[PDB]
């Protein structure tokens, strides 16, 4: 048999693994991140109007 | 090349060991002379994978601020921030090394698991047909000997945190009284308690090798048996898959690890 | 032991320190031992007894109500005149007839 | 000779083994799920995410049976 | 004596468990359905599509074990 | 000749196995509707449709296991 | 000569299985109705006819192997 | 000879299972029964009429079964 | 020759489905009673005359085939 | 002189589904034991004698196969 | 021979049917304790106590599986 | 040579049991999990950490018969 | 010859069944400690040490099981 | 499969690389954290006696 359809198969496979990914997984990531990153900014903004 | 596809499927089922007392590397036929025959791509691959953790950390450690972090930096943070919440909460002792014990778990086993998702053919070919060697496989913990290795080092861990924290005069009440108490039980009590305890680290090797080795082989078939077209239609949703079971399987050795320590010292 | 309050809307039948009860539940018999689950039912008719702390055994007459449990308190709401949904209907009846007149 | 189709006969008792304690499984957790559901219907989606993580390890091994059911169809 | 009715027998029995995993665990399923229907007339056109998307979920398994005794069926 | 004999152990396994699987099923899915019917009377009308789609699922994978039971009789 | 009574051996073992089946699934069904009857006896005619219904699918699919059955014993 | 051996493990499972089928389902039924008549006893004779009247849906089948075990037997 | 062995095997199987079939049936039966029984002390005496009879319909059909190892055992 | 090869069998087969059928059946009962003595502690001397009363009962069959056993396992 | 090799057969196969036994059974068992431990806790210490009654007549019937299980080994 | 295939299924029949009683427990002990959740949503992330405690437990035996399963496969 | 298979398929058979004992018992035991913390969360913390012993018992026989089926692979 | 050497060379690879974080990583991003942590409450805690 030929092997040279494997090249092909894993390829298009790998692409379409990142765009699931992509799309319905990196947005959860950054976002558990921007939830995060808000703490600092509200904790800052709290504790200079109390200083001041 | 007379690779039939039981036979292609074999390569990636062998691995590259060296053997210590002819100094060689093993080519895809000849047998383990002896013991001492170190499996080279599960160490290299694992190894690697080590310092692109701890040089990213250690690279962050150096620079976090209690200001806003960096974007990279704050995903650091917010992966101590899932360890520190389970240690917080589980663990309960004074005891330094609990936190870093888990947190380099975690991680490490999580990068020998993401590596399968890899194109299964690709870097076995720069294996092979680049630098002239006789075999690859890219997942490290789809080699018994690395989780064995792992989980027979907390089972050292569960002995000395144990013995440390309640001494040998109490541990050996348990092991032998539980768990029905009345002295003429004694000796079949310990039999069925001392199998309890080895049961433990043996439940982590098996399971988290088990699923990684699985993992691999169902990429080596899919790679060996089929036409491209089909190949990438029964790739994607075992994909979708199997990056749901590599993330579990670092958490719950994570979680399980410091369940059993905590289990025998609190 | 456990604070039992006895209570009906109009006046406060029993309460005190109690170290056990039986009762007729909704669903069955229900034994209330010190610190017992939390626990919400409707209650029978009937005698419920009462042992107070020391040991002091007695019947009480409930004509229903709602009991609830929680481990150190107990309280049991009692009805004074038996319940029921055809009855009290035929008490709106009974209402409205005066209305007419 | 036989002895290739005997192997057939493994794969098929382990497939099929693996087949009743997979759909089993997830069906007394879906059935708590579905009856939660109904009592608890804004939350459904937090039902649903810890429902998948527990879908996940029940169907991971009846996965490696019917891998060893490939793999002894093959041999 | 017996290769080729031996490879129809292994698929016997993979096709007759493989009925069973997938009826028993989508009856389950349905069953606790039917009692949230049965108590909340106004989720069911939410409740049927959570319904569907788990019983996505049971029938895998099943699916392969049928698959490779239908290939079996090619053998 | 002793392949005739290997077709019906064949024959009873699957068609077996299949009979039990189908029948458990609906069984547990008919008990959780004939509560929710003696709880909710004017749902009954509505329960006979949903009762119904759920069963349909249930047959559909040991229909499979039964219609290789005819082509084991065709063999 | 080993056949006719392995072929009736295992035609037995179609009609033992498929009567657990219906044996289990009728008397799982019937709790359910039991059960429910005792609160509310009024309900036990209106009851017994939803009876009826439901295990009048519980019984097609065992009584079809059944009915198998005695047609691999008559010929 | 195999041919008597057979015959009578042919009836022993017909009997076995049931013996099993009967008794599970009997007891799933009576034991709704028993539940049933803890609530209120004046309902246990109404119940009693409820419960041999559905008793003998259940035994029905594996009436069948028996019967055709021992005219297997027999004959 | 085997007439011996095979029949304490036979009598072995039967004996022992009738023993799971028996044990199971009235375990669930007599479970139900006793949450009945502690649900209600003045219906212990009545429910315990239901308990009785509701045994005896159970223990039938594992008596036949307990009975029939003993005659199994003999013969 | 092979037929104490199955005698070996016949023993371990009988106890075994014994072993399963008396610890499932006392196990629920037992449950509901529990159940019954968290409901009313007053009666756990009442529901002890009589848990111990219904549990002579459950086993009966179990304690004959086990002394089959015994009797097919020496002799 | 096949007498020695079988025996290895018998002691395995009923140690692992008591096995089910002796922890299915004081598993259930031990739900509704845990649960009424979860009820009132006042009476684990009672409840504690009167659970191992309970447990050590589950436990009889299959211990002596693992005994003649053992005498098989040795003998 | 038969030694081959029968250690084949050996490691087969092992793994499916294996498999079924770790899928099944899990989905048993997930699925009061899902209760738990709907019940009482803001506990559920104290509920996961229990839930975890218990569930390594029901895989620590099923995991040693797939590693009995993998090593006669191996060997 | 095949005994040597034989004997180690003896194992086999001890493993899985009495892995599937150890895993629902755990489970079941597991299940009903859910219950008790979805009612009452400062329980849970008693609750761990009393199914912890609980849990030990289920062990204890699958765990002898266990072991021997461990020796017999080696021996 | 192959019972190997491999078991003893992950061991001095493990134990150096937890040597490595705990040492090295974990301490200066947990003091990095837990003053962060300190500096926000000031800012309450400011507040907490400016209006009181």
């Amino acid at each position: 048999m030929n092997l040279n359809a494997t090249i092909l198969g894993q390829a298009i496979a790998f692409v379409l693994f990142v765009l699931f990914c992509m799309k319905y997984v990196w947005p959860p990531l950054m976002a558990a991140i921007e939830k995060r990153q808000k703490e600092i900014a509200d904790g800052l903004a709290s504790a200079e109007r109390a200083h001041k | 090349e007379n690779m039939t596809p039981q036979d292609y499927i074999g390569h990636h089922l062998n691995n590259l060991q060296l053997d210590l007392r002819t100094f060689s590397l093993v080519d895809p036929q000849n047998p383990p002379a002896t013991f001492w025959t170190i499996n080279i791509d599960s160490m290299f691959f694992s190894v690697v994978l080590g310092l692109l953790f701890l040089v990213l950390f250690r690279s962050v450690a150096k620079k976090a601020t209690s200001g806003v972090p960096g974007k990279f930096q704050t995903a650091i943070e917010l992966v101590i921030g899932f360890v520190n919440g389970s240690v917080k909460d589980m663990y309960h002792g004074k005891s330094k090394l609990i936190a870093p014990l888990a947190l380099t778990i975690f991680v490490w086993v999580f990068l020998m698991n993401l590596m399968d998702l890899l194109p299964i053919d690709l870097l076995p070919y720069i294996a092979e047909h680049v630098l002239g060697l006789p075999a690859l496989r890219v997942v490290p913990s789809a080699d018994v000997n690395v989780t064995l290795s792992m989980a027979l080092g907390v089972f050292i861990l569960i002995l000395f945190y144990s013995i440390k924290m309640k001494g040998i005069g109490g541990f050996t009440k348990e092991l032998t009284l539980q768990p029905f108490n009345h002295w003429a039980f004694i000796p079949v009590n310990l039999i069925l308690e001392g199998v309890s305890l080895l049961s433990k680290p043996v439940s982590l090797g098996l399971r988290l090798f088990g699923n990684m080795y699985a993992g691999e082989l169902i990429f080596i078939l899919i790679a060996g048996l089929l036409p491209w077209w089909s190949q990438w239609i029964l790739n994607v949703p075992w994909a979708i898959f199997h990056i749901l079971i590599i993330t579990l399987q670092a958490f719950i050795f994570m979680v399980l690890t410091i369940v059993y320590l905590s289990m025998a010292s609190e | 032991t456990y604070h039992l309050d006895v209570v009906s809307a109009e006046q406060q039948m029993f309460s005190g320190l109690v170290e056990k009860i039986q009762v007729t539940g909704s669903e069955g018999e229900l034994g209330i031992y010190p610190g017992h689950a939390p626990l919400l039912t409707a209650i029978k008719p009937g005698m419920i007894r009462i042992v107070k702390q020391h040991g002091h055994e007695e019947f009480i007459y409930l004509s229903g109500g709602i009991l609830e449990v929680q481990p150190g308190n107990v309280t049991v709401l009692a009805d004074t005149a038996i319940r029921g949904q055809d009855l009290d209907e035929a008490r709106a009846m009974e209402a409205k007839r005066k209305a007419e007149e | 000779n036989l002895n290739m189709d005997l192997l057939y006969m493994a794969a098929a008792v382990m497939m099929g083994l693996a087949a009743i304690g997979a759909a089993i499984g997830i069906g007394i957790l879906g059935g708590k799920f579905l009856e939660g559901a109904a009592r608890q219907p804004d939350l459904i989606p937090l039902l649903r995410t810890q429902f998948f993580i527990v879908m996940g390890l029940v169907d991971a091994i009846p996965m490696i049976a019917v891998g060893l059911g490939l793999y002894v169809m093959f041999a």
